[PDB]
């Protein structure tokens, strides 16, 4: 956020151009930047996006979805968001949208496949042929997103492309590519949370095994915007994560008296908000749902990931090389969770749990 | 984990028909868009002078029921939001909160140049320049105030838009 | 007032007066003892309780519970426009009213001030946007009062056929909105094509079908074009037939009369205190009317009448603007055949602009149309109020003039402002669609409430 | 829209006038010296979002 | 299958774990139903009807009341009963629903035979009618009075005035 | 195949009369939204919806099928029992209401002794329906209509409930053939006027329409019990709203204007003498005839429920439960003592035959 996110008014980007900045850094300023956004209608563009905007750096966002797009306008002044219908198929359309642009933000990225794009598509087939495009079109920096244990020799199909991606970011664009790593983000309408908040989650006992390291969102958003406007940040590889460590099945349980589920002994048991089941079945009901559902649902590879803990790679760099302090999941966690709580409405009185009051709660939760 | 896109695949507003499944959902698509044009439901938030027109759509001249329009006083019951008037200060959270409690799809048009830009109003205190400061606005109706017939062109223009839509082909030919 | 050991803001200890005598009791016994050698165990006898819940003094502490707030906010087809409307209601009898504006509060006294008064004209159409003429009236009335000239003949009575039209284009808006809002529908839709006949002679003298920047301080922008009066003449024809069809299905309804008789009642002595004026001062037996008491723009040399009421109620200022209506169009038909011939704005280059064809001939010209542009007109420093009878009520305006083309300082005084500073007063008792009656009746466009 | 003579030169000699009068501040000209030594103008903008729609 | 069973089952489960007055006014509801359709299907059908025209009638005025009544005091409160025990409850419940122990008066089934003598054939509304307003005109007559004193009774315990 | 063909058809035959059944209710439901605006559009002097299909015929579908395309609103995706628990009592109210409805002599798909209770007994479920919706919700608006709602019930319940039973006490009769039978040599328009009024002004009452709309009164509670109703909950309730218009126009028809007895028996003759009654095509033609004269009479009572809609304002609640309590009831009172005593005074007590 801040008020103004430059360290001066002129910048010599790395391709050549000076671009200088006008105004105090509102609405109406410039920071004489041009980013484009791929991805930028997701969950964590829709953050980046409007970080960028609100300053006054012009955004390209390409976009295949006409209706996701809209709310991103809101963002900047006139002229500021600019939208590119695209395809990662096409190639023309890809051009366009690095054509201006100084910095480009490689935000695509899915977990599943579908009948179109296979996780090789995506994660391997789009990086690849966005960071050679953007080469051509002389892009200063490159900033390409993988997730948290992207390892190139992984057994999970998504870390295994997720590593791969990293490497051919890094053999198109050059070695000045820079790559973030971020943990599961916690945020409104988050991936990670909100299969934590759904009440029919089936087979729980299995999936919410997992331990991670969950870093807020708009924390990811804001160390984006350092790392492109700051050029000592190319050819780096950035953990993002925060500096707890917690398991599904802690923050299942503690977001369940948040929203005070447990008023009742019976409703979360009748409910169905504990649906154990064998592996067995996990394993065929997410295959079979990949060739009958039409929308995303838990598939076959998240059911490996839930074995996999995340691993924090200790070569690379942290928040702290970043200059800033990671929050914490206790003072948001709240907040966040917040909408979902059932009767709330000033009923009597609110109970609002602020960080001292999650972390007892977190006790409670792991005493049996 | 090799892969191999194509190249020469066209965007989905210039992708053609070419098998079977194309036309099935376009079919889909086109009456569902059918029907939302048809069923054009606004929702009645009419400000200042810009509602007077607004008004006059509805009255016997050009009579905007024959259309299918239908002004609903409830948010949940709409699908359009005409901002038609001066939108304030003190009014621009109340208006964000109508705007949010919308069933989608949703769409708005921005009626009038205080709704547009600020208008007459632009240099005031207590004046939101541009309705698109608070809300997505999918059509910008110029005028002080825009006439009926102006405000009925900007509906048409939503209308074709809307026509447009591929939502269907889109879960088809783009994910 | 004050936090106090019985009554603060969270709850209150009530005790009403007793009725009865101080009986005393004394020596209470059973008949195994007294009462103090079972006192401890009698909190679990009930029979044993001292303390009656029937005297009048019996300590309750009761939580002080909001009463039921509804929000008769912004989106809501009865308030016209943008108004918070705060009710706290039993059921739906109305306790209070706490009526929130300033949700269409622009400052346009504020940019007036920045504005020549040319420029600050405009502003005028948009206070009371169905009355657009009359606004401009009063504020280029204001003006010429101020630089000490005058109207010519037929642009005094251009000002009359419009302030008449004008008239009629409000009532038009204001009783058919009211009658759509008690629930007739069929009225709103026939009067509403009038409203489009009467917005094509609107277009024609100035080319907007609203805001007709057409009155302007030293008479009209432009003159009538060839034909008009015959248009507006064949619409009076017919225009009687239209209100007598409307009459048809409100006036001697008893569904009507019952929405509207005994609804509202003001009294004459509480409509001068709370400063109503027009039909709401009218309705309650006082026979004024600012056309009546300070004439001005040849409404001296027409003729019409007044209606009055005398129970003071929604159904009484119906009666009124229905009267009104019938009274402009007599007033129109007198004007459109007593137009003189003449300048329609006033013979004086240093306020209003040559023609074009002088001004591309002659030097002098050339140079009055440079300096009105870029300059205004300065306006000699003083102060004044003027009032008209606009169509909601008594629309005034407090100009202060600096000796220079600007304003210092324009305060609009809007009828429907103090209206809806009566509206806790008159609502107080009547019902949740009572309350629609009333707002109805007081013809409130919050434009000219907020500006 | 901005007018031409018959002869296809435009109209407005950079006068300044319609930019003064304009109660919205909706028109901003900026003008100098033609090449060819004429009075006219190399920009002229008006906001219609925040024109009025006044004829000034 | 007796669907029927499956209903009480559910409506039996939804009255233990009933917490506010909303859901009360819900289970009086949810037991008519299933009265007046088994009366429809088995027995009468008369009152099958006459029970819907004259508890409905009934429950609205019943759930306005709960509008003037409704005191913010069970949605905020907490129970805990347990869903192991609810379900237990009902199991043991369900296991004994002989109402009678008269065997072979539950298992052997019987017939009557018809017969043609009752040729002025008219519903059982006519013939109640008929005895009701000769026979026992006094118990109508009653009803009538007792109709009469509860508008007295209403008025002298609502009416302020 | 053939054979198994054949009869699997006399099989599946009376689902098919079921279905023909629906979907001959839902056109006239459907047609009534576009037929009041035509109405309405024409005496307000405009044209009504004439651009969504040829001459406007698809503006009921797109209307369906727009809202049927549309995000439901609610908290969470399983509380579904809210919102659409209200629209279902309401909705399957109505429609079983329309199970006594004779189309012809015998063409009722429930005839029985009780055919009127039961008529009475199955809206009044629906009554409970509506009320539902304001389920301690959060919304103003929807508890502020639901009090209203009951105010309605109680004020036209004993009304309506009275002047059906003085039409059922004339003919001795419970069955809704019958009374339409009955009405061979006189319709009960002629001897009960005032009831014919009273019945409508009860239906009016009934189903919320104005001028009795004070439950939905858009300017009073922007929708009343729907403001919080989008997409599907919202198309059932207004569906079943405009089943209630057909089903007491219907009714209208039924108990005053003979049902489906012909308006002229000569030209009833005259129309039927041109089929052979040895041919099928006697009885298709006689079933188009006959319920033709319930269309035609029923078509009127739905073009007035659209009249009276723009031509009178609406009326406070508090003043219908004046009107009711202390007009119509004295009225509808007072003409059930009359009339037994008027049959005994000339010996002509109804007996069923
Ligand atoms: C057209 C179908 C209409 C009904 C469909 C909805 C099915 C829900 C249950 C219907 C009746 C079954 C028996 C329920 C009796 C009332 C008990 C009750 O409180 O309602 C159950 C409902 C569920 O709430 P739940 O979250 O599960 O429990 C509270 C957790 N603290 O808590 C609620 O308050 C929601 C109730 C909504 C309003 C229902 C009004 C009653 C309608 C009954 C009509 C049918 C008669 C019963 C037939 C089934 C008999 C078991
Ligand atoms: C559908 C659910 C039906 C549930 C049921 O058990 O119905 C029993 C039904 C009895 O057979 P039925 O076809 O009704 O008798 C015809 C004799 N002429 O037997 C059946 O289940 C047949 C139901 C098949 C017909 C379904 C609707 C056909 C029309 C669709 C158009
Ligand atoms: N907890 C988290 O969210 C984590 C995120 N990441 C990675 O961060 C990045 C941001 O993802 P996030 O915003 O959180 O959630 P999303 O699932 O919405 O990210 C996917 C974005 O990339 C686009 N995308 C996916 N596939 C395609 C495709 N074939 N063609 C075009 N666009 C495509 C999507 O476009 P559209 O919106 O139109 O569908 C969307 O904008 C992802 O790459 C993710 O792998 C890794 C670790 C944690
Ligand atoms: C009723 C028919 C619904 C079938 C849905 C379907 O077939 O869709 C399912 C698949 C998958 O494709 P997807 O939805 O893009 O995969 C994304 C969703 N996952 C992650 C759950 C897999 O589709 C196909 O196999 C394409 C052919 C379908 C053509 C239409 C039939
Ligand atoms: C009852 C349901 C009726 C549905 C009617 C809508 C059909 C529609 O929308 O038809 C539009 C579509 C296609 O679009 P097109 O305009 O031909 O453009 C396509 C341009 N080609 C022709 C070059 C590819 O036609 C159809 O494939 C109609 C098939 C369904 C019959
Ligand atoms: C089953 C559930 C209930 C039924 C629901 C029915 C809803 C109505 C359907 C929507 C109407 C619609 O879509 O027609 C409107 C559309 C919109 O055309 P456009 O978008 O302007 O582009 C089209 C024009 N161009 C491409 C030149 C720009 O016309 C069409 O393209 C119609 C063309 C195809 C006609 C094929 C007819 C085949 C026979 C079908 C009948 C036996
Ligand atoms: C009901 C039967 C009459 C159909 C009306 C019609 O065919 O309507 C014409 C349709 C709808 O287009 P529209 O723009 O709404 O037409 C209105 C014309 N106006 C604007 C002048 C009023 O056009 C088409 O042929 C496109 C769709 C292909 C044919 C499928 C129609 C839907 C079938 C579903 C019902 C059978
Ligand atoms: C009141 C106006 C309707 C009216 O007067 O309707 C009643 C009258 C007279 O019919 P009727 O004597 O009641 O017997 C009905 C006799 N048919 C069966 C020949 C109709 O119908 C008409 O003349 C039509
Ligand atoms: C014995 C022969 C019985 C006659 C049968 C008919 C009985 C009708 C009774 C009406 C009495 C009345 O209108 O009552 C008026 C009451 C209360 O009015 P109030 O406050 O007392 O003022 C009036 C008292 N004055 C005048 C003496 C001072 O409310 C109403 O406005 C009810 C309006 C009902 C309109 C419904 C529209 C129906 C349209 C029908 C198209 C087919
Ligand atoms: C012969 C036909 C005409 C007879 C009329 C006699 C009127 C007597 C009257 O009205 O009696 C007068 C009294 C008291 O008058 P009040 O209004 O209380 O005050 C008097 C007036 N003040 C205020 C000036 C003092 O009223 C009553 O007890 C009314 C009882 C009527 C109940 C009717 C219920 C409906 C039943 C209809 C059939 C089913
Ligand atoms: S744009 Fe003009 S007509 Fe519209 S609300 Fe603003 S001032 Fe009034
Ligand atoms: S500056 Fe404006 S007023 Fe002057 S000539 Fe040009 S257009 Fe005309
Ligand atoms: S018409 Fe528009 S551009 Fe011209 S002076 Fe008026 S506000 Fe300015």
């Amino acid at each position: 956020v801040s008020t103004f996110p430059l360290k001066s008014d002129i910048n010599i980007t790395k391709s050549g151009k000076t671009l200088l900045s006008v105004g105090q850094g509102g609405r109406s300023s410039r920071t004489g930047f041009t980013a484009t956004v791929f991805g930028g209608t997701g969950f964590l563009g829709r953050v980046v996006v409007s970080k960028l905007a609100k300053h006054g750096t012009n955004v390209v966002v390409p976009f295949r979805n006409d209706r996701a797009r809209r709310q991103l306008k809101v963002n900047g002044d006139l002229g500021v968001v600019n939208f590119v219908e695209f395809d990662i198929r096409n190639l023309k359309s890809i051009e366009d949208s690095v054509k201006y642009s100084d910095i480009v933000i490689n935000l695509i990225g899915t977990e599943h496949f579908s009948k179109n794009f296979s996780i090789e598509d995506v994660n391997i087939g789009a990086a690849e042929r966005i960071a050679k495009a953007a080469k051509e079109a002389g892009v200063s920096r490159l900033i390409h997103v993988s997730s948290y244990n992207a390892n190139p020799s992984s057994s999970s199909d998504f870390y295994a492309t997720k590593g791969i991606g990293e490497q051919v970011v890094r053999d198109n664009f050059g070695p000045d590519a820079t790559i973030v790593r971020p943990a599961p983000m916690y945020f409104r309408n988050s991936p990670f949370l909100n299969e934590l908040l759904q009440i029919k989650a089936l087979g729980g006992n299995v999936i919410f095994k997992k331990e991670v390291y969950p870093v807020h969102a708009l924390q990811v958003g804001e160390a984006i915007e350092r790392i492109a406007f700051d050029d000592a940040t190319a050819g780096q590889t950035y953990e993002l994560f925060g500096k707890e460590r917690y398991s599904k099945k802690e923050l299942r349980e503690m977001i369940k008296h948040i929203i005070h589920i447990g008023q009742r002994g019976y409703y979360p048991y009748s409910a169905g908000f504990y649906l154990p089941a064998p592996e067995p079945f996990l394993y065929a009901f997410a295959l079979i749902r990949q060739y009958i559902s039409s929308q995303p649902r838990f598939n076959v590879d998240q059911l490996k990931r839930s074995h996999i803990n995340q691993e924090i790679d200790q070569s690379a760099k942290t928040f702290t090389d970043l200059g800033m302090v990671p929050d914490e999941l206790s003072e948001y966690l709240y907040r966040y969770v917040k909408p979902h709580i059932s009767y709330t409405s000033q009923t009597q009185n609110r109970t609002v749990y602020s960080k001292e009051d999650i972390e007892k709660l977190r006790d409670y939760v792991n005493t049996p | 984990y090799s892969s191999d896109l194509p190249t020469d695949i066209p965007v989905l507003s210039k992708r053609p028909h070419t098998n079977l499944l194309d036309y099935t959902f376009t079919t889909f698509d086109k009456m569902k868009n059918w029907a939302r044009k048809s069923s054009f439901w606004p929702m009645t938030f009419g400000l200042a002078c810009c509602a007077v027109e607004m008004m006059h759509v509805s009255a016997p001249r050009y009579d905007q029921d024959r259309l299918g329009i239908i002004f609903r006083a409830s948010p949940r019951q709409s699908d359009i939001m005409i901002v038609a008037g001066t939108v304030t200060n003190k009014m621009a959270p109340a208006l964000r909160q109508v705007y949010d409690q919308m069933p989608y799809p949703r769409w708005v048009i921005s009626m009038g140049s205080c709704a547009n830009g600020g208008g007459y109003y632009h240099y005031s205190y207590s004046v939101v320049r541009g309705v698109d400061r608070i809300v997505p606005v999918d059509i910008y109706v110029p005028g002080c105030p825009p006439t009926s017939e102006a405000l009925m062109y900007g509906v048409f223009q939503l209308q074709k838009k809307m026509m447009d839509g591929q939502t269907h082909r889109m879960w088809y030919r783009s994910y | 007032a004050a936090q106090t050991k019985d009554n603060n803001d969270f709850y209150d200890v009530k005790t009403k007066k007793n009725d009865f005598f101080p009986v005393q009791v004394d020596g209470i016994e059973s008949s195994l003892g007294k009462y103090e050698e079972f006192a401890k165990d009698a909190h679990e006898w009930e029979s044993w309780n001292l303390q009656n819940e029937d005297h009048p003094e019996y300590p309750v502490k009761r939580t002080k519970i909001r009463h039921f707030t509804l929000n008769f906010g912004p989106q809501h087809p009865a308030a016209h426009g943008v108004l918070r409307l705060i009710l706290e209601l039993h059921g739906e009898e109305i306790l209070r009213s706490d009526p929130h504006v300033g949700l269409l509060h622009r400052g346009t006294e504020k940019l007036i001030e920045s504005k020549t008064y040319m420029q600050a004209l405009p502003y005028f159409d948009r206070l009371d946007y169905v009355s657009m003429m009359t606004n401009e009236q009063v504020f280029s009335l204001a003006v010429e009062k101020l630089l000490n000239l005058e109207v010519p003949e037929r642009g005094q009575y251009i000002r009359t056929l419009f302030g008449e039209i004008t008239r009629v284009l409000n009532h038009l808006m204001s009783v058919l909105s009211h009658a759509m809002d008690v629930g007739a529908l069929t009225p709103f839709l026939w009067g509403f094509e009038e409203r489009e006949k009467l917005m094509e002679f609107y277009e024609r003298v100035s080319g907007a079908r609203l805001h007709s920047a057409y009155v302007r301080p030293g008479g009209v922008s432009q003159d009538l074009p060839a034909g008009l009066l015959d248009d507006i003449y064949m619409w009076a024809t017919q225009f009687g037939d239209r209100l007598d069809e409307t009459e048809e299905l409100l006036t001697d309804s008893r569904i009507w009369k019952q929405r509207t008789i005994g609804i509202g009642e003001v009294t004459a002595e509480d409509a001068l205190n709370y400063g109503l004026s027009g039909v709401m001062l009218r309705g309650s037996g006082v026979p004024f009317d600012i056309r009546k008491s300070q004439p001005y723009d040849a409404y001296d040399k027409v003729d019409f009448d007044i209606a009055v009421g005398t129970k003071g109620d929604c159904y009484d200022r119906y009666l009124i603007r229905m009267t009104e209506f019938r009274q402009s169009l007599r007033i129109i038909e007198q004007c459109c055949n007593q137009m003189p011939p003449g300048p329609v704005k006033v013979e004086d280059f240093k306020v209003a602009p040559p023609p074009r064809a002088l001004m591309k001939e002659d030097m002098e010209a050339l140079i009055h149309h440079f300096l009105l542009y870029t300059k205004g007109y300065a306006v000699p420093a003083g102060e004044t109020y003027t009032a008209i009878e606009a169509p909601k009520g008594e629309m005034a305006v407090y100009v202060v003039s600096d000796g220079s083309e600007r304003p210092y300082r324009c305060k609009i005084r809007a009828p429907g402002f103090a209206h809806l500073g009566a509206f806790d007063h008159i609502a107080r008792g009547h019902f949740l669609p009572d309350a629609v009656a009333i707002i109805g009746t007081m013809d409130l466009v919050f434009g000219e409430v907020d500006r | 829209a901005l007018r031409r003579y018959p002869s296809g030169e435009e109209r407005c000699i950079a006068c300044k006038l319609c930019e003064a009068v304009c109660p919205a501040q909706a028109i901003t000209i900026e003008a100098e010296e033609r090449i060819d030594g004429s009075r006219r103008t190399y920009k002229y903008d008006i906001d219609m979002t925040k024109c009025i729609y006044c004829g000034y | 299958m007796n669907l029927e069973i499956l209903d009480l089952s559910i409506l039996g489960f939804y009255s233990l774990i009933s917490s506010n007055s909303f859901e009360s006014i819900a289970i009086l509801v949810a037991t008519i139903m299933p009265v007046i359709t088994e009366l429809w299907y088995n027995y009468s059908q008369l009152f099958a009807l006459l029970y819907t025209l004259i508890y409905v009638g009934a429950v609205v005025i019943l759930f306005v009341f709960i509008l003037s009544v409704i005191n913010e005091k069970e949605e905020y409160e907490y129970e805990y009963s347990g869903l192991f025990i609810l379900i237990l409850v009902l199991l043991l419940d369900d296991l004994d629903d002989n109402e009678s122990n008269d065997n072979d008066y539950n298992n052997v089934y019987i017939t009557d035979y018809a017969d043609w003598f009752n040729n002025y054939n008219e519903s059982d509304l006519s013939v109640i009618g008929n005895l009701l307003f000769t026979e026992y005109a006094l118990l109508l007559l009653i009803i009538s009075f007792i109709l009469l004193m509860s508008i007295i009774g209403l008025i002298l315990i609502v009416k302020k005035d | 195949m053939l054979n198994n063909l054949f009869d699997f058809i006399e099989y599946i035959e009376y689902w098919l009369i079921i279905v023909a059944f629906v979907a001959s209710v839902l056109i006239v439901v459907a047609y009534l939204t576009v037929a009041e605006r035509k109405t309405m559009g024409y005496m307000q002097r405009r044209l009504g919806p004439n651009a969504v299909g040829y001459y406007g015929v698809l503006m009921a579908v797109a209307d369906a099928l727009k809202l049927l395309s549309k995000e439901i609103v609610l908290p969470h995706n399983g509380d579904i029992i809210y919102v659409m628990s209200g629209p279902l009592i309401s909705l399957f109210s109505v429609l079983l209401s329309w199970a006594v409805i004779p189309f012809g002599p015998g063409l009722s798909l429930l005839d029985s002794e009780y055919s009127i209770i039961y008529l009475l007994a199955s809206g009044s479920i629906g009554v409970f329906g509506t009320v539902i919706v304001g389920w301690m919700s959060n919304s103003k608006y929807t508890v502020l209509a639901t009090v209203r709602t009951t105010a309605q019930l109680i004020s036209y319940e004993l009304v309506l409930t009275t002047v059906v039973f003085i039409i059922a006490l004339i003919v001795s009769s419970l069955n809704i053939n019958v009374i339409i039978e009955s009405q061979y040599n006189i319709w009960y328009i002629i001897p009960f006027f005032p009831l014919c009024l009273i019945f409508f002004i009860s239906a009016l009452a009934e189903t919320a329409r104005p001028p009795f709309d004070n439950v939905e009164a858009e300017s009073e509670l922007v929708s009343g019990h729907m403001t919080e109703l989008s997409a599907s909950p919202f198309v059932i309730f207004f569906l079943s709203e405009y089943c209630s218009m057909v089903l007491m126009s219907t009714l209208t028809a039924i108990f005053f204007f003979g049902g489906y007895l012909p308006f002229s028996n000569t030209i009833h003759h005259l129309i039927l003498n041109l089929f052979d009654q040895h041919s099928i095509y006697y009885f298709i033609i006689e079933g188009i005839l006959l319920s033709g004269y319930l269309a035609i009479k029923a078509n009127f009572f739905m073009f007035s429920f659209v009249w009276i809609r723009a031509a009178a304002p609406r009326l406070r609640y508090d003043l219908l439960i004046l009107f009711c309590w202390y007009v119509l009831l004295p009225i509808v009172f007072a003409i059930v003592v009359f009339a037994p005593g008027i049959l005994y005074c000339f010996d002509a007590l109804p007996v069923i035959i």
